[PDB]
């Protein structure tokens, strides 16, 4: 490795990402690890870990279709629309993206956004929970996995991603990088022009590189267990199509208390 | 939903 102007333009480009990454979401991994490591002492969350304390949360928790599950996937995805717009003004800064046909910039990020989602939901994720009503509570893995099928299935595979994810320990200048890894996937089904695509994300790869060196010397591969977390983001994004399936073949009672309809819809 | 995503994607691309 030199400093050369080869290397320089590569550290341009990820101070560029890197800034328009902060200007885009407010929601930054720095801050919601403080919350959970409780260090934000004005913004202490309330924790959720039963029925019971549930009843107690009921004042931070704020608040069509027929069935509870479905209510919830429309409810989440309703609340989305903030990030999905964040998403794509965060993809308007890669250089070379708004150049592409309009068409693939669709695709890109119509595949693009879910992944990013759960990239973020697990800065607010440690092996305990998850962080829900903006911060103000904390929901316990356990709690989650104990509620009656086919919810109690919902989020812990988001959890054992969640972990195995932050103890990478990336930060907020390595998830700008990773994110736009993330857009310019030249594999998605329904792109007209892949080349202009992979030349970009062949740009941003080598920024990524580049970056894991600089900034995690603990790691000599970690670029490459990186890589690999595409492949567990786009499996709990496909398992999503199982879990609609298993709604529809459920002939138990799928009843939720509602608190818990309305913290299932701040999560993914 | 796909298309309605597609249409809040499209609508934040102008
Ligand atoms: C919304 C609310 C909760 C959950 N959950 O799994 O607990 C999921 C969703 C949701 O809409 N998820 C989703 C994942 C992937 N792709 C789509 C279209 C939706």
């Amino acid at each position: 490795g030199q400093l050369n102007p080869e290397s320089a333009d590569l550290r341009a480009l990820a101070k560029h990402l890197y800034d328009s990454y902060i200007k885009s979401f407010p929601l930054t991994k720095a801050k919601a690890r403080a919350i959970l490591t409780g260090k934000t002492t004005d913004k202490s969350p309330f924790v959720i870990y039963d029925m019971n304390s549930l009843m107690m949360g009921e004042d931070k928790i704020k608040f069509q279709s027929k069935e509870v599950a479905i209510r919830i996937f429309q409810g989440c995805q309703f609340r989305s629309v903030e990030a999905v717009q964040e998403i794509t003004e965060y993809a308007k800064s890669i250089p070379g993206f708004v150049n592409l046909d309009l068409n693939d910039q669709v695709t890109l990020l119509k595949y693009g956004v879910h992944e990013i989602i759960y990239t973020m939901l697990a800065s607010l994720m440690n092996k305990d929970g998850v962080l829900i009503s903006e911060g103000q509570g904390f929901m316990t893995r356990e709690f989650l996995k104990s509620l009656r099928k086919p919810f109690g299935d919902f989020m812990e595979p988001k959890f054992e991603f969640a972990v195995k994810f932050n103890a990478l320990e990336l930060d907020d200048s390595d998830l700008a990088i990773f994110i736009a890894v993330i857009i310019l996937s030249g594999d998605r089904p329904g792109l007209l022009n892949v080349k202009p695509i992979e030349d970009i994300q062949d740009n941003l790869l080598q920024a990524l590189e580049l970056q894991l060196k600089l900034n995690h010397p603990e790691s000599s591969q970690l670029f490459a267990k990186l890589l690999q977390k595409m492949t567990d983001l786009r499996q709990i994004v496909t398992e999503h199509v199982q879990l609609l399936q298993v709604i529809k073949k459920t002939e138990t009672d799928m009843s939720l208390h509602p608190l818990l309809q309305e913290i299932y819809k701040d999560l993914y | 939903s796909n298309l309605g995503l597609e249409d809040i994607i499209r609508k934040a691309l102008m």
